[PDB]
């Protein structure tokens, strides 16, 4: 298939493996999650514009909006973590081992 | 020797110690979100490259 | 559980965006309108096992 | 399994052809067991709230019995309907495909050789 | 929380799951999962302590990752099929990604690592919602895509879930983690029979929801979250020890109880398909689940652990908690096996 | 009971149970054939409804 | 069989609506009435079993076990009402309800026409027995004994579940009456080898097989007296009943699958009997003797000759009555000295002469004194195993030495010698206790007058 | 009745016995139809067993 | 890793010993790499060197189990002249169990791994013989 889809899928996998390998910050995790969403937006958009499927042109906007609301919720969770420990470090979130 | 030790050793005590040991391996996690998602990425890589669950 | 509420009540919640060959605004066809119409009219009703 | 059968008429608890079937009796032992489950629910409801178990709230116990018999009657109707649909589809498929279901020639034991295994 | 806001948020959780159940477009499937997650996050942060925020953060990260993999599976389906019907998928890569995403949502092993944490971090009512209501929407999507699910993947996930949920509960004393590893094992049992007979998948889901709702309702009615506080129940309410006894013996699947009903039916559908090793090893692995159930019954019903003196004060007060449907759920989770051919209503 | 009663009651039992066993064997064979061929009413997994297709004259003719 | 199921279920409102001083008398009376009614099952024929319905049937194998089961409930109520006298009233009713529920599960375990219903009842009998052991047992090790009793049984029985569902899918049915006529020969393959193991190992655990018997000298010992009575007298015999039902389907592979297990019993009954020579615990001695007696039943079912099945079912009924009486004698001394150590209370014939006469009679039935049905079952098994292989008489006859040598040692250590000086709470024999001993021993002696009712479907 | 508890188990026998007789009429497909026991009915006889 | 098991099972029993040994060694090495990957995933090693030491130790342990398993299986199938026989895999599985006990430096783990892994390898041989399916295809 087309050549641009290779790069958009590879971008989704790069943002996947960034989201699946945390370093320290939860904000960097949320950025990798939104990179995954952005690559999904681009890939859906290039397909729907290519196929001239008219009714799905409203589809990526929807894919934006919900997920950005999702991002808002994630930011709020991070802030609550930051209001407990002072930092958004993922190693502070280890109390549920016992 | 037999009906207090060895017939007691081979079927119930070895199985009970094995399930105890596997239970202590599974639940010895450090609560780190980093390690669980790193295991998820290793899972996806083993599933695609090593187990071929996408073919 | 596919509780088919849309066919039960006769409402159309999401069938319109489902396929490319559906009713489009300003009668804009998809680039693969004819192929998708032929595949759907082939595979209609006979089930997925026979449709493959 | 039968999900393509109940897909042209979806979300119908009892279809119209279910009215061709004999409904379960009110003295159905399955329905009497469901009424016994209602009575047990009434006794457990008195026990968990520390009421006298057999005496307190007979109206509540009777509504437990009535509600379980009421729901279980329709559940038994749908049960009998789904097994009727199962057998109807089976027999129509055996009738429409004779080449897959031939009549096996049944041989009497005068021809049928069985190997004797002596127990000694 | 404002009770009106609690009602609207629980109706939004239910609305998300119902939108997953009734929709014919994959975008509305993804929307129902997003609405479900977005609305269930305040249910987990109901008490506002750092364990609830940690649990909600872990829950958000796992469900968000699964939602992104779900949308990538949907988008690859749109690549290779040009449409959006919620039916079989038209690519084994999209099928693998959707099966992984739904395994992450259900918390099936090896994506199980959030389930005993999050259930520990949240209250008993929100844990009840997470272990009963949050299974319904991904099992509906798995119900509708089973002509495309890889057999080796779904059975690998099933046996890995059953074994890890068996060994995980043996080391626990916290009741919520016990119910979470019980969840992982039972989801393994549900997905092991999915490609063979999905009516038995629905049967196992319904009997599991009934038994889990009974055990969480007993834990809420007795206000016990640990084994050793559950062992004070005989000196406070002796009927509840009988109820946790019969319900835990049901959840292990001992006949003549109704929790023997699903797994037996599952074996009844796995030997028709010439699989004998797999349901036998599954049934032998479920003895571990029954072992820590028996541990809880020995702590609670069949012995009497020592109590404290202040228990004598609680003798003067009856339970004012609304024990909603507890006799009904207790009767249904124990005495339903003579009505086993009722399962045809799920066909 | 009489030996006649036990005898013929046994014969009724054997008829009912042998009929049920033959029906279970036919049920297994029917399930195997319908899953393999997809031509019966069972295992009818859904496809797209062709009543969703617009057949109107579109904006461009080559379709 | 519904004329026995419904009275057994009506024992539940009979015990939950009785007055607080009346729950032993009413249950004892009406369970004796059910046991009197149990004799109608002796309408047996030389060719046809008594086939009640699609669900229940009773041949001459299930019938003596049914009579023994329905007779054992009043005797358990008499044995268990003393040590539960200070028990709470509702827990007393829960104990009686578990015994009633166990009788209910057993009487439709033995009459189950279809084998998966046999399996459901057969494994339903675990739960009241488990609850009785772990709730009304006396010591700390009742919990571990309940775990062993549960988890040897389920590890045996879940492959039986898989194998019975396989027979259901292959033969089309699990009706035993259908499978008498549709049974296909089982050839030599590894698939049929594990078919045989899955069909047999559950009953091997429940008999118990030697090497798998480890649950029993805990579960029979840590239980209360009604638990030990129902475990020894009935619940071991579910294994032999299920073997005699299931080895119809396992021919001719059984003729070379039986060889290890036959060894495991023919040596194992030498071992456990030898173990009874050095048991300091009297109740454990009776437990190991139960293993020793059921090993002969295992051999007799595996060699599958008519004399062997007749001796096996005679020995099952005889051992039910004998081991139940032996546990009741051990409890009658435990209720006095409060220790199960056999060397503690000695010389009891000087103090309790009639109870020592009961000890003598139960010892003589334990060592298979003719013409008791213990000797009838013992002897027919020895005849059939001699016809199997002539050398086995050595392992039979040596067994019959050691079986005497622990039976009279149990008689000599407890009843004979000088009485213990520092023990002074040795009350005279209560009328309930002697009634219990007679209600065990007198049917066991009257069955020698007409033993043909306890000789199975092929007498 | 002052001793109504002593009829729970006996009537539970009789009722159970009744159901067994009621069961036998549902298993009468081969009544007087077996090859071993079939015969002609006597006068003032409508069934060969009940 | 489906092709690894194919190139194991394509060779007949007791015919080509070193290629069978290399195929079973590769299967053991793949299993050791999977166990090592989850081991350094869920339990963080204190260094890169300790992590690669754990990885090399587990990979060589399971590779030695597979090597001595396939070697002992093929040598027994050669010297007993019976290729279709599960006693050969019982011997090979006990040799692999003794290999696991030698790597764990203990006798009782070696005897337990002998018994259980030998019975498991015998079951795998019987499943190849009679066609037992663990992931059986949905047919009804
Ligand atoms: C063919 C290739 C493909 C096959 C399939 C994949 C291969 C793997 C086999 C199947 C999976 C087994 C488990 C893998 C992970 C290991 C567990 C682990 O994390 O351990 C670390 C860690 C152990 O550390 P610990 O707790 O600190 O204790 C260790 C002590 O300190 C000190 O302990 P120590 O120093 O003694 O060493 C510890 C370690 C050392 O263990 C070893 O070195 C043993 C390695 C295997 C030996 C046997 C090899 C035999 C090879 C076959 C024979 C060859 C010929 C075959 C011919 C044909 C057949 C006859 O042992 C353990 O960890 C024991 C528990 C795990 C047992 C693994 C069993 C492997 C079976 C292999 C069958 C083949 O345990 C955990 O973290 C437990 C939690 C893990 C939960 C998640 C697990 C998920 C696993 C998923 C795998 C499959 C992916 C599915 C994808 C598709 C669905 C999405
Ligand atoms: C019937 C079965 C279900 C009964 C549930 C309620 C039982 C209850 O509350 O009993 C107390 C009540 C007497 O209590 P109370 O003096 O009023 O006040 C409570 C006490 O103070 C109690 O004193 P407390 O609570 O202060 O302390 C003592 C403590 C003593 O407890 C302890 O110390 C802890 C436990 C000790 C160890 C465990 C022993 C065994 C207990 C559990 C059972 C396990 C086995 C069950 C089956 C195996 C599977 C697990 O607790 C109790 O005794 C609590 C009472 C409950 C005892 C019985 C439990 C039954 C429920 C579980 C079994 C049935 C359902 C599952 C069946 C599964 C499949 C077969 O008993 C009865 O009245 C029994 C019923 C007798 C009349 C029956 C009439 C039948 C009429 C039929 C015709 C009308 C209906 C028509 C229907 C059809 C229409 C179409
Ligand atoms: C169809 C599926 C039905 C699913 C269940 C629906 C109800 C439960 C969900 C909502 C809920 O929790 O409601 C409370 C719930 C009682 O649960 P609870 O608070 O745990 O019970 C404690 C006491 O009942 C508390 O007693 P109380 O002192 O507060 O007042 C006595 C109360 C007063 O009742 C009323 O006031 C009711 C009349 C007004 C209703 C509204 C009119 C507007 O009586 C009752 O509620 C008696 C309980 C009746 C049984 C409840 C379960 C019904 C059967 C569920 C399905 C069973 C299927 C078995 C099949 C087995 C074989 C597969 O239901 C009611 O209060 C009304 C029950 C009406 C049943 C109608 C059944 C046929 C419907 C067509
Ligand atoms: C699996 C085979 C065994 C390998 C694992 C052994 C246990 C873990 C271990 O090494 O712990 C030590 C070590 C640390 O524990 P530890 O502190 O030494 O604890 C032991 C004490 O030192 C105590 O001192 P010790 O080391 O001397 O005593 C340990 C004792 C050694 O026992 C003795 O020394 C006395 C008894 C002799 C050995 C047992 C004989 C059993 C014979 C079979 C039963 C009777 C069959 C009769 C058949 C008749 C007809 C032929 O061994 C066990 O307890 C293991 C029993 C067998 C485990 C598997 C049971 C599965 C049952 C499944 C249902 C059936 O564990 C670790 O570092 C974790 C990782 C270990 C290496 C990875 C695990 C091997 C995975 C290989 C692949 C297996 C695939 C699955 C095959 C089986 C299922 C199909
Ligand atoms: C209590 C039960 C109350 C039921 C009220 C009526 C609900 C209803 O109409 O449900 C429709 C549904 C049958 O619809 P159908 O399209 O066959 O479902 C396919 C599912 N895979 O009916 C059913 O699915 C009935 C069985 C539902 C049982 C759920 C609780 C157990
Ligand atoms: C410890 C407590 C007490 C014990 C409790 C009971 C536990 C053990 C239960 C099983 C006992 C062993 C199985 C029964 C043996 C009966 C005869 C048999 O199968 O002999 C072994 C077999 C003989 O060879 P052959 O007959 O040629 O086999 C080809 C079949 N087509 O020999 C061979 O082929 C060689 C060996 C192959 C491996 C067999 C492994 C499976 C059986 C054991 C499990
Ligand atoms: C053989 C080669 C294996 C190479 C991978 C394992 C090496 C390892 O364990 O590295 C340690 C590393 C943790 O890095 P570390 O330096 O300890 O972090 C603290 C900050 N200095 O650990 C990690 O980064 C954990 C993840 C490493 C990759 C795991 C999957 C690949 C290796 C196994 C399959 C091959
Ligand atoms: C207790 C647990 C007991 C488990 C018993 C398992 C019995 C063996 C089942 C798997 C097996 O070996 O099947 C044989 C099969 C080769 O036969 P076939 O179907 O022709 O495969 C070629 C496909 N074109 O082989 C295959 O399908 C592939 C090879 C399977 C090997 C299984 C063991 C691998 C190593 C351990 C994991």
């Amino acid at each position: 298939m087309s050549l641009v889809y290779m790069n958009i899928m590879m971008a989704f996998t790069v943002s996947l493996t960034g989201l699946l390998m945390y370093r320290s910050h939860l904000m960097s995790s949320l950025l990798c999650l939104e990179g995954m969403m952005l690559s999904l937006f681009i890939l859906a958009t290039l397909m729907i514009l290519n196929s001239h499927f008219t009714l799905a042109s409203m589809m990526p906007i929807i894919l934006l909006v919900f997920a950005a609301c999702e991002a808002a919720l994630g930011l709020s969770l991070l802030v609550m973590v930051s209001n407990t420990y002072g930092t958004d470090y993922v190693q502070n979130l280890n109390l549920l081992q016992c | 020797l037999l009906d207090l030790i060895w017939l007691e050793t081979i079927l119930p005590k070895t199985i009970s110690l094995a399930q105890m040991k596997m239970s202590t391996t599974i639940t010895s996690q450090k609560g780190l979100i980093k390690l669980y998602f790193l295991s998820f990425l290793i899972t996806i890589l083993i599933s695609t490259t090593l187990l071929n669950f996408h073919e | 559980p596919f509780f088919d509420v849309q066919k039960k009540l006769g409402v159309d919640l999401d069938h319109w965006m489902t396929i490319q060959s559906a009713e489009q605004p300003h009668r804009i066809p998809a680039r693969c309108h004819a192929f998708e119409k032929e595949w759907i009219e082939c595979a209609h009703g006979i089930g997925s096992i026979r449709a493959e | 399994m039968m999900t393509g059968r109940q897909a042209r008429a979806p979300l119908q608890f009892l279809p119209d052809e279910a009215r061709s079937l004999p409904p379960p009796k009110l003295t159905d032992p399955r329905l009497a067991y469901i009424g016994f489950l209602g009575y047990c629910s009434g006794l457990i409801d008195n026990a968990i709230r520390r009421r006298p178990v057999l005496s307190a709230g007979l109206h509540r116990q009777f509504l437990y019995i009535t509600s379980f018999v009421f729901v279980g009657y329709y559940l038994l109707k749908r049960q009998d309907y789904m097994y009727a649909v199962r057998d109807h589809d089976m027999f129509s498929y055996i009738k429409s495909h004779p080449e897959d279901f031939p009549e096996k020639d049944k041989k009497t034991y005068r021809e049928v050789f069985e190997e004797f295994h002596p127990v000694r | 929380m404002n009770p009106i806001i609690l009602i609207i948020i629980l109706m939004t959780v239910m609305l998300g799951t119902i939108i997953v159940m009734i929709s014919t477009h994959w975008l509305l499937i993804w929307i129902g999962f997003e609405m479900n997650m977005l609305a269930i996050i305040p249910i987990m942060m109901k008490k506002h302590n750092p364990r609830a925020t940690e649990a909600s953060t872990k829950y958000f990260l796992t469900q968000s990752t699964a939602s992104m993999l779900l949308m990538m599976a949907i988008i690859i389906n749109l690549m290779f099929s040009g449409q959006w019907t919620v039916m079989k998928l038209f690519n084994p890569m999209a099928s693998m990604l959707m099966t992984m995403a739904l395994a992450m949502k259900l918390g099936m092993a090896p994506f199980h690592f959030w389930v005993p944490e999050v259930t520990q971090g949240i209250p008993l009512s929100s844990g009840l919602i997470l272990l009963t209501w949050q299974k319904l929407a991904p099992m509906s999507v798995l119900y509708q895509i089973l002509p495309s699910i890889n057999l080796d993947l779904i059975l690998t996930l099933s046996i890995l879930s059953i074994t890890i949920g068996g060994w995980g509960g043996l080391n626990q004393t916290q009741l919520r983690k016990i119910m979470a590893y019980s969840s992982i094992a039972h989801m393994g049992w549900m997905t092991a029979v999915l490609l063979y007979n999905p009516t038995m998948t629905l049967l196992n889901l319904i009997i599991y929801i009934i038994m889990t709702s009974t055990m969480f309702t007993l834990f809420m009615a007795n206000s016990t979250t640990t084994t050793l506080s559950l062992s004070h129940t005989w000196n406070k309410a002796p009927i509840m020890t009988i109820l946790v006894l019969i319900t835990l013996l049901s959840m292990g699947g001992l006949p003549p109880l109704s929790g023997f009903m699903p797994k037996w039916m599952i074996i009844q559908e796995m030997t028709k398909n010439d699989s004998i090793i797999l349901p036998t090893l599954m049934a032998i692995t479920a003895l571990l689940n029954l072992y820590f159930y028996m541990r809880l019954t020995y702590s609670t019903a069949l012995t009497m652990f020592p109590s404290t003196n202040n228990m004598k004060m609680k003798w003067q007060f009856p339970t004012t908690k609304r024990m909603t449907l507890l006799p009904t759920m207790t009767v249904l989770s124990t005495m339903l096996l003579p009505l086993t051919p009722i399962l045809s209503i799920l066909e | 009971d009489a030996p006649e009663k036990n005898y013929e009651r046994t014969m009724a039992i054997l008829q009912i149970e042998s009929e049920k066993a033959e029906l279970r064997l036919k049920e297994l064979e029917v399930r195997r054939l319908m899953r393999a061929k997809g031509d019966g009413p069972w295992f009818q997994y859904p496809t797209i409804d062709k009543a969703l297709i617009d057949h109107s004259p579109k904006a461009t003719p080559d379709n | 069989m519904l004329k026995y199921i419904i009275p057994t279920m009506m024992l539940m409102p009979l015990t939950w609506l009785s007055k607080n001083s009346m729950i032993w008398i009413n249950t004892t009376l009406h369970s004796l009435l059910i046991s009197l009614t149990s004799l109608l099952l002796l309408n047996q024929f030389g060719d046809n079993s008594l086939n009640f319905s699609l669900t229940f049937f009773s041949d001459s194998l299930s019938t003596p076990l049914l009579i023994l089961t329905m007779w054992l409930l009043p005797l358990m109520l008499m044995a268990s009402q003393h040590h539960l006298s200070k028990e709470n009233l509702a827990r007393k009713k829960l104990f009686i309800s578990m015994l009633i529920l166990l009788q209910l599960f057993l009487i439709m375990t033995f009459t189950a026409t279809e084998l998966i219903f046999f399996y459901i009842m057969f494994e339903a009998t675990l739960v009241p027995t488990l609850i009785i052991i772990t709730r009304w047992g006396n010591q700390t090790e009742r919990l571990n004994a309940g775990l062993y009793f549960l988890f040897y049984t389920l590890a045996g029985s879940l492959p039986l579940l898989v194998a019975l569902i396989y027979i259901q899918n292959t033969m089309g049915s699990l009706n035993f009456l259908i499978l008498q006529y549709w049974v296909q020969p089982m050839p030599n393959s590894w698939s049929n080898t594990f078919m045989w193991l899955a069909c047999m190992m559950a009953f091997m655990v429940k008999m118990p097989l030697y090497g798998l018997h480890l649950w029993l000298p805990k579960a029979h010992v840590e239980a209360p007296i009604a638990g030990s009575m129902v475990l020894a007298a009935i619940l071991l015999k579910l294994g032999g009943y299920g073997m005699m039902r299931i080895t119809l389907l396992l021919n001719p592979i059984t003729d070379f699958m039986a060889y290890p297990f036959i060894m495991l019993s023919l040596w194992g009954m030498i071992m456990t009997s030898s173990i009874c020579l050095r048991q300091t615990d009297l109740k454990s001695l009776i437990a190991y003797s139960s293993v020793s007696h059921m090993a002969l039943v295992i051999v007799a079912i595996l060699i599958q000759t008519p004399w062997s099945y007749m001796g096996a079912t005679a020995l099952m009924i005889a051992h039910g009555l004998t081991s139940s009486m032996l546990f009741c004698l051990a409890n009658s001394n435990y209720e006095r000295v409060h220790s199960r150590t056999m060397i503690l209370a000695r010389g009891l014939q000087t103090l309790l002469p009639l109870m020592a006469a009961w000890w003598l009679l139960a010892s003589l039935t334990n060592l298979a004194l003719p013409p008791s049905i213990n000797l009838i079952g013992e002897l027919f098994v020895v005849m059939s195993t001699f016809s199997w292989s002539n050398i086995t008489i050595i392992l039979m006859g040596l067994n019959m030495v050691i079986t005497a040598l622990y039976s009279l040692y149990m008689l000599i250590t407890t009843q004979r010698g000088k009485h213990t000086h520092h023990i002074n709470n040795i009350l005279p024999s209560f009328t309930r206790e002697n009634a219990l001993m007679s209600l065990h021993m007198l049917p066991l002696l009257l069955l020698s007058l007409n033993p043909k009712i306890i000789l199975g479907p092929l007498y | 009745r002052d001793h109504w508890i002593h009829v729970l188990v006996p009537v539970g026998f009789v009722f159970g016995y009744y159901l067994d007789r009621k069961n036998d009429e549902k298993l009468a497909a081969f009544r007087n139809k077996s090859l071993l026991y079939k015969r002609e009915l006597k006068p003032q006889e409508e069934v060969t067993w009940k | 890793a489906k092709t690894l098991l194919h190139q194991y099972w394509d060779i007949p029993e007791g015919t080509e010993c070193h290629r069978k040994t290399y195929a079973a060694t590769s299967i053991g090495g793949a299993s050791g790499l999977v166990v090592s990957a989850y081991s350094v995933a869920l339990k963080t090693p204190t260094s890169f060197l300790e992590g690669v030491a754990r990885t090399g130790r587990y990979t060589f342990t399971a590779a030695a189990i597979g090597a001595i398993f396939g070697l002992t299986s093929c040598i027994s199938a050669q010297v007993r002249e019976k290729p279709d026989d599960p006693l050969n895999y019982l011997i090979g599985g006990c040799a692999g169990g003794l290999t696991l006990g030698a790597r764990t430096r203990s006798y009782g783990i070696g005897a337990a791994a002998c018994a259980y892994m030998g019975l498991t390898a015998a079951l795998v041989k019987m499943g190849q013989l009679e066609g037992w399916k663990v992931f059986a295809e949905p047919k009804v």
